[PDB]
């Protein structure tokens, strides 16, 4: 009866944005669903076997035109092998590395921002990693709705063949991947037009076998607090 | 270039 519990119904498959950037020009974007999540690769030719829909970073040859950048990108695409991968299990998102090229990963704005802040960690090689919870979201995402000041971060942002931009901009970096699973981006966006001049506002999770939902702001509310009950906390 | 400076990656093995 809640659709939004639909998020987390065994077989579902959320729809990933990836926005790929190299010295911080986008190169790339597209939006992928995968039962086994992604796997950002740097060539045509990696290693089926793995499972995870192959998202290949484009050739800096076709976007850029300082040859020192160039060379530096395709060394960090050349040495990505495996790639990284980040795929979803109940309310978690889990990452990956499958290569040589060290990712450190950070959930951060929609933009990354001019200022800075640091990476929330890097992802591992030998084992699993999450890098997202659901849970503390919705309940961020709850308290937002609720006038408390501050919207929930949603973007994972990937710096991939160089440590964390922490004392310098992310521009300055090589390969810079934002990946945004569209459902966080419709509910804040839900969550932010919630409470306005409508009776109803529509959200549209973007996830499998989903239709469009039209909501009064505390009846969304209401949902979310059902959907956080349902979840997993230590 | 030449080699890579300050590039996070691991050396390779296969």
């Amino acid at each position: 009866e809640n659709p939004l519990k639909r998020l987390l119904v065994p077989g579902e498959e959320w729809e990933f944005e990836v926005t790929a950037f190299y010295r911080g020009r986008q190169v790339f974007q597209q939006t992928i669903s995968c039962p086994e999540g992604l796997r950002l690769v740097g060539s045509e030719v990696g290693d089926r076997t793995l499972p995870g829909w192959p998202v290949t970073l484009p050739d800096p040859g076709m976007s850029l035109t300082d040859r020192g950048v160039m060379s530096y990108v395709r060394h960090v695409l050349s040495c990505l092998g495996g790639g990284l991968a980040l795929w979803r299990a109940g309310q978690w998102l889990w990452a990956q590395r499958l290569g040589h090229c060290h990712t450190y990963w950070a959930v951060s704005e929609e933009l990354l921002p001019n200022s800075g802040h640091g990476p929330d960690g890097e992802v591992p090689k030998d084992k699993e990693g999450g890098v997202f919870d659901l849970g503390p979201f919705i309940v961020d995402l709850i308290t937002f709705t609720e006038g408390s000041g501050r919207s929930p971060r949603y973007a994972l942002w990937f710096c991939v063949g160089e440590s964390w931009p922490q004392d310098q901009p992310w521009t300055k970096r090589l390969v810079m991947v934002k990946v945004v699973p569209t459902c966080l981006r419709a509910l804040v966006e839900m969550a932010r037009v919630g409470g306005a001049s409508s009776l109803e506002n529509t959200v549209d999770l973007h996830i499998s076998n989903s239709h469009p939902l039209s909501l009064t702001s505390d009846q969304y509310k209401a949902y979310l607090q059902d959907l956080v009950e349902g979840m997993d906390f230590q | 270039s030449g080699c890579f400076e300050d590039l996070a990656i691991s050396a390779s093995t296969s």
